[PDB]
């Protein structure tokens, strides 16, 4: 609830798994899944959409239960001369399997000639920095797209959404909702005890 | 392997740092311009080094790549500048002698007081106000003595060394170091050539020199009064009533002319202490006039970025009126901005084109400038073309239904467009065709300023010359080395554009009263145009646009129906008061 | 029972004052058969006689 009507998550994105139906419905495992993007990368996070980041920064099969979660945060890091903390994978040779994190750090033989040993020509990087500044345009600034995949293993889900519960009325029968016992009837108050655990 | 592959790839790398170096060069300018300190001075230099180091090593890398080995087309259009060779490819000796000549000539341009007198505030003013004939003709006369004389040694084997680097990197002439752009030789059909411009110049020369020389005829009449003796319809014009110390300039003088001053012309300064014209005020207000057009809110990071304010003595600047592409989702205009009748002007001038900058900031980094190399200033002329209507100026705010008009009111428009812009475009055509011809080498070695006048006597017929004086290179527009044709290719491009887009707004007649507002149609077939940007030939997008490959005829007259007419009934060298 | 309005459904938090904003899509949407559409989209007649 807190992260659709949080009115800070501004890009909150989730076509598809409704966050307005997911307060029932359990999953075994949510997964975290953070990146940085840039102001044309809103586009370019669009599973179906595919581009350079799609294909050669972050990966995808087609489909996956799991939202998108942007917000801008160029007032959080943005100083001037260049954020250069922060970089990305440019060009590589091919894609890679469905989601599989990669920290590859090698050369990119670039064309005819074989690296073998060179870093010159044919032979260049795909590894890049980012220059963040506080001026930089809007399809530049970073909003920092997180993942939510949720997986349903087939063992009973253990990480559930909340239980409304109301309170309880005594000497006038009502239908009542005991975690599972569901009956018709009067409570009392009662006297005989219990174990601490039945 | 593949060349398009590392071909981006070395491309993307350049636009990636590319944004980094250039856009912080760009920015250090921009810290000077908005601060001129001299940290700056260092830092701009070792910003413009980098620049330039990645042009000359990076293009010596660039090299061992062929030409032709391209299927693309687009790839072509990337790697005519990406595959080029530079200046580096002479020797040594000559490098430090372009800057010779680049640095020297440029400093006695800057230092040429003459004794001191102040250049541009005193000399400009005097110049174009005196008004005598023995006293401003010592400020022409000493002038021409003092300038025409020592730049024999740099002009004279200037014209050489660039002719003979033509030469030697596989061109015709110099200008054929710069005309090699207009042979569209990639994709077929939508074809030009490059070897003469001699077409369709003296061919809507020879179509203008009908109005032109109608314009003549009732100018030359004119100025009977002032000289009686000197003057004469019969003969022609004298030496040194231009308007201005060259007269490269055709939109002013109505004020030496009245023949209706009855009719009060526009005047918003009233309106400006009126009614909350504020300097933060019309800019946004022009926003919605781009609305109008059709064109999206301005970013917000513009109110807060760029400067639109007068920055005062407290802070060292200057404000020249030169547009920036700051780039990177950052575009720049750095005015000391003023609430003006020309100033009015000015700024939708600037937005114009700053709009079509965002525009085609979708694209890549190398295809970010203008359509064409005249094409970019025509962008600020054409949207002052559209917003400078007047009956649109009865449309909004800054006028009063009670105020009447009549058909009078453009007669001394056009009669201003007599003197600082457009209608004298013929001195335009002689300064240019001379250069062509000097430049280029088909003229020898004592023949520039005869020339400096019979094209005159033949063009315009301006009058007193012998061999030797060189006057070309004494401008901000020809000590930097720029070539005028960019007025005239926007001289035409202007009107065609002007034609086509108020026959899209469904305004027919003369051309003088078309308002382009509430048209989406015509923001949307633009934006067809301008999100392309270079990607296309001009003849195909100017079909899209207007309907023809080549500049029409016809709409040139259909903005100035009136202006012919009334020329008409008042158009009632071998002639010497020398 | 039958349902004929075309009224502007609220997609979401932020509520469409009838325009659009932060969820709040129209849900009247056309399918426009054109010849790309696959055979799980081809049209198909049906009548119901009760």
């Amino acid at each position: 609830s807190v992260l659709y009507n949080s009115a800070s998550f501004s890009t909150f994105k989730c076509y598809g798994v409704s966050p307005t139906k997911l307060n029932d419905l359990c999953f075994t495992n949510v997964y975290a899944d953070s990146f940085v993007i840039r102001g044309d990368e809103v586009r370019q996070i669009a599973p179906g959409q595919t581009g350079k980041i799609a294909d050669y920064n972050y990966k995808l099969p087609d489909d996956f239960t799991g939202c998108v979660i942007a917000w801008n945060s160029n007032n959080l890091d943005s100083k001037v001369g260049g954020n250069y903390n922060y970089l990305y994978r440019l060009f590589r040779k091919s894609n890679l399997k469905p989601f599989e994190r990669d920290i590859s750090t090698e050369i990119y033989q670039a064309g005819s000639t074989p690296c073998n040993g060179v870093e010159g020509f044919n032979c260049y990087f795909p590894l890049q920095s980012y220059g963040f500044q506080p001026t930089y345009g809007v399809g530049y600034q970073p909003y920092r797209v997180v993942v939510l995949s949720f997986e349903l293993l087939h063992a009973p889900a253990t990480v559930c959404g909340p239980k409304k519960s109301t309170n309880l009325v005594k000497n006038k029968c009502v239908n009542f909702n005991f975690n599972g016992l569901t009956g018709t009837g009067v409570l009392t108050e009662s006297n005989k005890k219990f174990l601490p655990f039945q | 392997s593949t060349i398009e592959e590392q071909a981006k790839t070395f491309l993307d790398k350049f636009n990636h740092e590319a944004e980094d170096l250039f856009y912080q060069s760009s920015l250090a300018s921009w810290n000077y311009n908005t601060n001129i300190t001299e940290e700056n001075v260092q830092n701009m230099n070792n910003a413009g080094d980098k620049w330039s180091a990645f042009l000359k090593e990076q293009s010596t890398l660039a090299q061992m790549y062929p030409l032709q080995e391209i299927q693309n087309l687009t790839v072509k259009l990337q790697l005519q500048a990406l595959q080029q060779n530079g200046s580096s490819v002479l020797s040594e000796d000559k490098s430090k002698r372009l800057n010779t000549i680049l640095n020297t000539m440029s400093t006695i341009y800057s230092t040429g007081k003459v004794c001191c007198l102040l250049l541009e505030p005193g000399l400009n003013e005097i110049m174009a106000n005196s008004l005598d004939y023995n006293e401003r003709l010592w400020a022409w006369e000493s002038w021409r003595s003092e300038v025409g004389k020592q730049l024999r040694p740099l002009y004279e084997e200037y014209v050489v060394l660039k002719n003979e680097m033509a030469r030697a990197n596989h061109y015709e002439d110099y200008g054929d170091y710069w005309r090699g752009d207009y042979e569209v030789n990639g994709v077929d059909g939508y074809d030009y050539s490059r070897g003469q411009l001699i077409e369709d110049v003296e061919h809507t020369f020879e179509e203008i020199k009908p109005l032109y020389e109608h314009l003549h005829a009732y100018v030359r009449a004119k100025l009977m009064n002032a000289y009686p003796s000197y003057i004469s319809p019969i003969g022609c014009l004298p030496a040194h009533l231009l308007g201005d110390m060259w007269g490269r300039f055709w939109t002013n003088l109505y004020s030496l002319t009245v023949p209706f001053g009855q009719k009060p012309n526009i005047d918003v300064t009233d309106a400006m202490v009126d009614q909350a014209w504020d300097a933060q005020r019309i800019f946004k207000e022009a926003e919605k006039f781009f609305v109008s057009v059709g064109l999206p809110n301005m970013t917000q990071g513009f109110w807060e970025n760029s400067m639109l304010t007068d920055p005062g003595n407290v802070q060292k600047a200057v404000c020249h009126p030169t547009a920036w592409d700051l780039g990177k989702g950052d575009f720049r205009i750095l005015m000391c901005t003023k609430v003006t009748m020309d100033d009015f002007l000015t700024a939708h001038h600037e937005m114009g084109h700053i709009q079509y900058d965002m525009a085609y900031a979708a694209q890549p980094f190398l295809l970010r400038n203008g359509a064409n190399e005249g094409f970019h200033e025509a962008v600020g002329e054409i949207m002052s073309l559209s917003a400078a209507t007047p009956k649109h100026l009865k449309s909004i705010g800054l006028l009063s239904p009670d105020f009447q008009e009549d058909n009078e009111t453009e007669i001394n428009f056009l009669l201003k467009q007599a003197l600082t812009i457009v209608g004298t475009l013929p001195f335009t055509y002689m300064l240019e065709k001379w250069r062509w011809m000097v430049f280029k080498g088909e003229i020898p070695k004592d023949q520039w300023m005869k020339k400096w006048w019979e094209m005159k006597r033949e063009i315009v017929g301006v009058v007193e010359h012998d061999e030797t004086y060189c006057d070309p290179a004494s401008l901000f527009h020809v000590s930097n080395d720029y070539s005028f044709i960019r007025y005239y290719t926007r001289t035409l491009y202007q009107f065609q554009f002007q034609e086509a887009l108020c026959q899209a707004a469904k305004h027919e007649g003369p051309l003088h009263k078309c308002d382009i507002s509430n048209s989406t149609e015509a923001g949307q077939k633009l934006f067809n145009m301008l999100r392309l940007g270079k990607s296309e030939p001009w003849t195909l997008a100017l079909e899209n646009v207007v309907g023809a490959k080549n500049m029409n005829v016809r709409p040139l007259l259909n903005y100035f129906e009136p202006l012919f007419t009334w020329l008409k009934d008042q158009n009632k060298t071998d002639w010497s008061p020398y």
